[PDB]
RNA sequence: CGCGGCUCUGAUUAGUGUUAAGUCGAAAUACGGUUCGUGUAGUGGAAGUUGCACGGGACUUAUCAAUGUUGAACAAUACGA
RNA sequence: AAGGUCAUGGCUUAACAAGCCAAUAAUUCUCUUAGUCGAAGCUGAAAAGGCUGAUCGACCACAUUGGGAAUGAAAAAAUCCCAAGGCAAAUAGGUACAGCAGUGAGGAAUCUUGGUCAAUGGGCCCACGCCUGAACUGGUAACUUGGAGGAAUGAGACGUCGAUUUAUCGAGUAAAAUUCUGUAUACAUAUUGAUAAUGACAAUAUGUACAUUUGUCUUGACUAAUUACGUGCCAGCAGUCGCGGCAAUACGUAAGAGACUAGUGUUAAUCAUCAUAAAUAGGUUUAAAGGGUACUCAGACGGAAAAAUUCGCCCAAAUAUAGGGGACAAUUUUUCUAGAGUUUUAUGUAAGAAGGUCGUACUCUAGAGUGGAGAGAUAAAAUUCUGUGAUACCUAGGGGACGGGUAAAGGCGAAGGCAAUCUUUUAUGUAAAAACUGACGUCGAAGGACGAAGGCAAAGGGAACAAAAAGGAUUAGAUACCCCAGUAGUCUUUGCAGACAAUUAUGAAUGCCAUAGGUUAGAUUUUUAAUUUAGUCUAUAAAUGAAAGUGUAAGCAUUUCACCUCAAGAGUAAGGCGGCAACGCAGGAACUGAAAUCACUAGACCGUUUCUGACACCAGCAAU
RNA sequence: AUAGAUGAGUUUGGUGAUGGCUCUGAUUGAACACU
């Protein structure tokens, strides 16, 4: 995979790595860790 | 694959591709019923322009499609009864369907001369 | 086993796109028997057993080996003459088609349509110049000296 | 694959059936190419085949899985270690100019070494020695040392009268009014003047480079 | 009657797809003007950015202070662009 | 051991034994979907082809749903018993059209409430005969197939019509007209379906008579077939690519032309196209695709020379009784040494681990040391350090990590990774000779083990470095890049964790194919230098590849495991498993597209290199 | 059963590949429109 396609990789796991991490206390009360 | 990779099952039939009016192929059905629930215009994509009479219709099966009004000018509007087929407008989004033009509500292109069965216009026997 | 006509087949192919003059092989009675169907449909020109050393050129006919005993059984080896006429190899493509994986077998019926050019079973049919050896209870033979034979076996490989 | 498709071993396939038939359908076809009949019976000789090389030398015979087969081997002659033990023992008979211009190949048809050293064509060498060494040590059943000594001292006592000869030479000339050139003992001499000379200049030359940038490295340009 | 499964719905809420004519930056492609990517842990309206190790899909893109020789005289009937 | 049985079998029983099957899911369970099959139907050139599971035949199941038994030679029932809801019934206890026709409903969509038991079949009957929505026949529908649906002549009506080189090109042998035929069909006669007799209805044959429709699609390219006008990115066309923005062969109309025709188009579906899930028969360096690693159970595959057995394999079938052939295949036996291993302290070596050290620098403390105002930072600065004496130069103690040269295209290990030193400790690997075992081999789902950095947990350590937090600058703004400082963390011990560009973007292994120049560790030699074994790299040949290139392989072959099947959504969701957490493993579908993707070629560009021209610049004079 | 194996349009500035999509062939217990 050449590097130009690698960045859209590269954006596609920042994006899910931060959605992770601003929902996880909601996550947490539901017991959905 | 080896012969012990194939005996094991690797071979899978290939994912499934999208036919073009998945609400008629689902069911094999080649037309289905339907009563217009909006009746508006559709606007194409990048390269192309202009106002595209679509409907939305709630098929006798329950599924809500938007479908693609053929020909100039139509004559149902709200609370009608429509026949819907297959095949989709290509620079339309979502408009995956066709109404019939000789269906129950839906009345055929009067001054049509030039493929008078793709509209559902009787001939105009002038000579008779 | 199968395995040793496989790499019979691949050694041969990479010794005439080499252009050597002389190859060997491991002494064992399968490579022997394909061979001697080689030689006997004329591919290759010659057949000596001997040892790590390919016999003098000139005097391979008349060459003398020595008995085969368990005191050099280890280091004996089949050497092979190969051909070559209008600067093309006689012996160019040797594909495999009963391999370690498969051994395929023909009948009889089948090796009589595949040597009319028709397709049979895992087989096809053959055209001008190609050769089909069938490992029969008769021995190796081609599939014109199988049909006639009456008999199918095991199909070793096809010589282009 | 860089190399071009030479399709020369083909010319007379490939123009033979060029000229089979004519390119007009329904007429006969021209006449060939004027070379076509004259190599009609001399066809190409077979090439690129490896064959097994001619083995001046036994091969190896404990070696299980030889490699290099269709590679040429080294000549090697008896004489090979004969001529290595001379010119060891000899260094300065390297300093003999010899010539190993052939003339005509022919050498080989005159030499006789049962009658001596000295034979037709070839001057006294040391391969004269090794030739006449080997022939004792294989007719005559000498050793390898004791034919090596008897050739070897047979060799001696001709170089001797060769350099007696020139001394004794030129002394009677001398005595009857002969008088010759420069020798190289002179010629040697000025050759070497000459180039003394050339690296007196450069050493001058050089040595001023040196006592100025010597001098000049420190910073004395204040002229206090 | 209880437990479990399944279907539908749900205030509220998340993601993604499509849509030329909006807005804010200029991250990538050249040494892209802080090398870019992998993993991991932080951080910022956003693209980004920081630490640590790692990869080249970046530096083989590499091109003389050894400065380059009187390596056997001259003359003859030898030699003769 | 006994009984039972034609016989066999825990089939049955008593007494003993603890077995038997399975280990890669035997066994069990949940969810989703489905009547099964056939050259039966459709389809491909073909594959143990694919798809369907109508009409035909075979099998299975069901008769409103659920729960049951008896009768009988045999449940093989639209039977019988029971409960429930619907309809009917109330003092009853029937009914369920998935029997035929028919109605309503649902649906894009599928027909007559006919005649006869004359024919074939079946039930009852001594016989005659009775019954048969089985069946045979009439009806409805272009749903499909087959057939008919008209042939020949037709020249100046010196007429018409449309274009237009107004005189040329077409409609046009076309029409009219003339000469024949009697096709579907109508009528009539006869025969026949049927014979012991019985004809509901119709078939066939013969004779006579009749000349009766056009419809539809397309016309830029794929794809056979053109102009004119109208419209002006509007209206619209569109299977794919596309068309339309005021001189459109692509839209609408007109005419022409190209086709099929009682059909023609469109929609939906299936096969083929599609080597597009490749058993036949694919692929994974750079395009989808090689697991982080290799020791390993299951499994697949794997030497030499003989023999026994199967009779696999072949003759060779028809699921072939009985035989033959002996190469090969399976189990097994005996020998062999080429693979794989063991011994003989190899050499060489940053694999690993334990217990101790060394050193350069740094850092802290002390000597009211010497010295006495700066120092450090940066492109430049500022924050900052310093008169409580800094920087600089020393002496004496303490502390923590780190590892200069050697050093190389070098080496080691399964990979991750491994570079100061001493001792201790550990498995492979390499060279040469002998000896020894005698196929003991390769690959390997899973399980288990190991696995960089960062990270979690606990207890230490803390010099230096440094996420975070914070300050000073730069900047249009500056989270940042830079700077003053700085906590986790890096280090030690014990666990967790398992994701990497864990790379050679290339799994492991085997056989094989031509050279050259280096280099690493040995061996042999006439140790100069050659020869040779095992590694590694460079450049090539044959060849291979989309090419770039590779050429100890990305070649020729083979074995085995993993993985791939257009893009995007997505390595995401849900359920589950593992973990303290972080996260890991596993892993979709919906919606939306006709493209995403790779290597190369020539340009242009670069806050890219090196050159070449120009008052382009420098310099000078003058000017705005 | 021995004649039976076929392509075309479409990615790029261009070229060669990779890889889908669509068309070309046959068909239906079909439906719809014009007849
Ligand atoms: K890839
Ligand atoms: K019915
Ligand atoms: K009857
Ligand atoms: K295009
Ligand atoms: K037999
Ligand atoms: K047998
Ligand atoms: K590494
Ligand atoms: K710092
Ligand atoms: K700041
Ligand atoms: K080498
Ligand atoms: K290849
Ligand atoms: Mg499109
Ligand atoms: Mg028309
Ligand atoms: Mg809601
Ligand atoms: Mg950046
Ligand atoms: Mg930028
Ligand atoms: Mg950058
Ligand atoms: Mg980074
Ligand atoms: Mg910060
Ligand atoms: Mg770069
Ligand atoms: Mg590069
Ligand atoms: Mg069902
Ligand atoms: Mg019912
Ligand atoms: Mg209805
Ligand atoms: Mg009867
Ligand atoms: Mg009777
Ligand atoms: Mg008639
Ligand atoms: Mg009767
Ligand atoms: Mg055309
Ligand atoms: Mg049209
Ligand atoms: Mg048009
Ligand atoms: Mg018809
Ligand atoms: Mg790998
Ligand atoms: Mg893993
Ligand atoms: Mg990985
Ligand atoms: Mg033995
Ligand atoms: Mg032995
Ligand atoms: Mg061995
Ligand atoms: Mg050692
Ligand atoms: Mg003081
Ligand atoms: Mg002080
Ligand atoms: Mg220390
Ligand atoms: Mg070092
Ligand atoms: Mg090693
Ligand atoms: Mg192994
Ligand atoms: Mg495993
Ligand atoms: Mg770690
Ligand atoms: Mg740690
Ligand atoms: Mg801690
Ligand atoms: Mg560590
Ligand atoms: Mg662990
Ligand atoms: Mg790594
Ligand atoms: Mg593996
Ligand atoms: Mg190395
Ligand atoms: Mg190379
Ligand atoms: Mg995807
Ligand atoms: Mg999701
Ligand atoms: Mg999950
Ligand atoms: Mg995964
Ligand atoms: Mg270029
Ligand atoms: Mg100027
Ligand atoms: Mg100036
Ligand atoms: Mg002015
Ligand atoms: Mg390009």
């Amino acid at each position: 995979i050449s590097v130009r396609r690698q960045k859209k990789l590269k954006i596609k796991k920042k994006k899910y790595k931060k959605l992770m991490r601003r929902t996880r206390n909601e996550r947490r009360k539901q017991d959905r860790l | 694959a080896t012969l012990n990779q194939v005996m094991r099952g690797c071979r899978k039939p290939q994912r499934a591709r999208h036919a073009v009016s998945p609400a008629l192929s689902s069911i094999k059905s080649p037309a289905l019923k339907g009563v217009c629930v909006k009746v508006g215009i559709t606007r194409p994509k990048k390269p192309n322009s202009g106002e595209r009479k679509t409907a939305r219709v709630r098929l006798s099966t329950g599924k809500v499609i938007t479908a693609y009004i053929p020909g100039e000018g139509h004559n149902i509007s709200q609370h009608s009864v429509v026949l819907v087929r297959g095949g989709r407008a290509q620079d339309c989004p979502g408009v995956r369907y066709h109404l019939v033009r000789g269906a129950l509500d839906l009345a055929g292109v009067a001054t049509r001369m030039s493929s008078r069965s793709k509209y559902g216009t009787k001939k105009p026997k002038k000579a008779s | 086993g199968i395995q040793q006509i496989t790499n019979m087949c691949s050694h041969l192919q990479n010794a005439s796109r080499a252009r050597l003059g002389l190859t060997s092989l491991p002494n064992t009675k399968y490579n022997l028997a394909l061979a001697l169907a080689l030689h006997r449909a004329g591919f290759i020109s010659s057949i000596t057993r001997g040892g790590p050393h390919p016999p003098t050129p000139e005097a391979l006919m008349t060459y003398e080996p020595e008995p085969v005993t368990s005191a050099n059984v280890a280091t004996r080896r089949l050497w092979v003459g190969l051909k070559y006429w209008n600067e093309e190899p006689v012996l160019k493509e040797l594909k495999p088609i009963s391999k370690p994986s498969r051994l395929v077998t023909a009948s009889l019926e089948q090796l009589n349509r595949v040597a009319r050019g028709f397709p049979a079973g895992y087989m096809k049919g053959l055209q001008l110049g190609e050769c089909l050896f069938v490992n029969t209870d008769r021995g190796v033979l081609e599939v014109r000296e199988a049909v006639e034979r009456k008999v199918g076996g095991l199909v070793l490989c096809k010589v282009k | 694959g860089k190399g071009r498709i030479f399709q020369a071993a083909k010319v007379y396939q490939r123009a033979s059936e060029a000229a089979a038939t004519n390119i007009v359908s329904g007429l006969p076809p021209r006449n060939p190419p004027l070379w076509l009949k004259a190599i009609e019976s001399i066809p190409p000789a077979e090439i690129n085949t490896r064959p097994y090389p001619i083995q001046h030398s036994p091969p190896n015979p404990r070696a299980r899985k030889p490699r290099n087969l269709f590679r040429p081997t080294k000549i090697v002659y008896p004489e090979d270690e004969l001529r290595r033990d001379f010119y060891r023992d000899h260094p300065w008979e390297l300093a003999r100019p010899r010539m190993i211009i052939e003339l005509d190949g022919k050498d080989a048809r005159f030499l006789d070494w049962s009658k001596g050293l000295r034979q037709r064509g070839i001057p006294l060498s040391g391969e004269s020695v090794v030739q006449r060494q080997l022939w004792l040590m294989e007719n005559q059943g000498m050793t390898k040392q004791e034919a090596y000594d008897k050739a070897r001292h047979e060799f001696y006592k001709l170089r001797q009268l060769e350099q007696m000869e020139r001394r004794i030479a030129v002394e009677e000339a001398r005595m009857v009014g002969g008088y010759f050139g420069k020798d190289l003992l002179t010629v040697g001499m000025e050759l070497e003047n000459k180039t003394y000379e050339s690296w007196k200049k450069w050493a001058t030359t050089e040595i001023a480079r040196q006592e100025s940038a010597r001098a000049s490295m420190y910073t004395n340009v204040v002229d206090n």
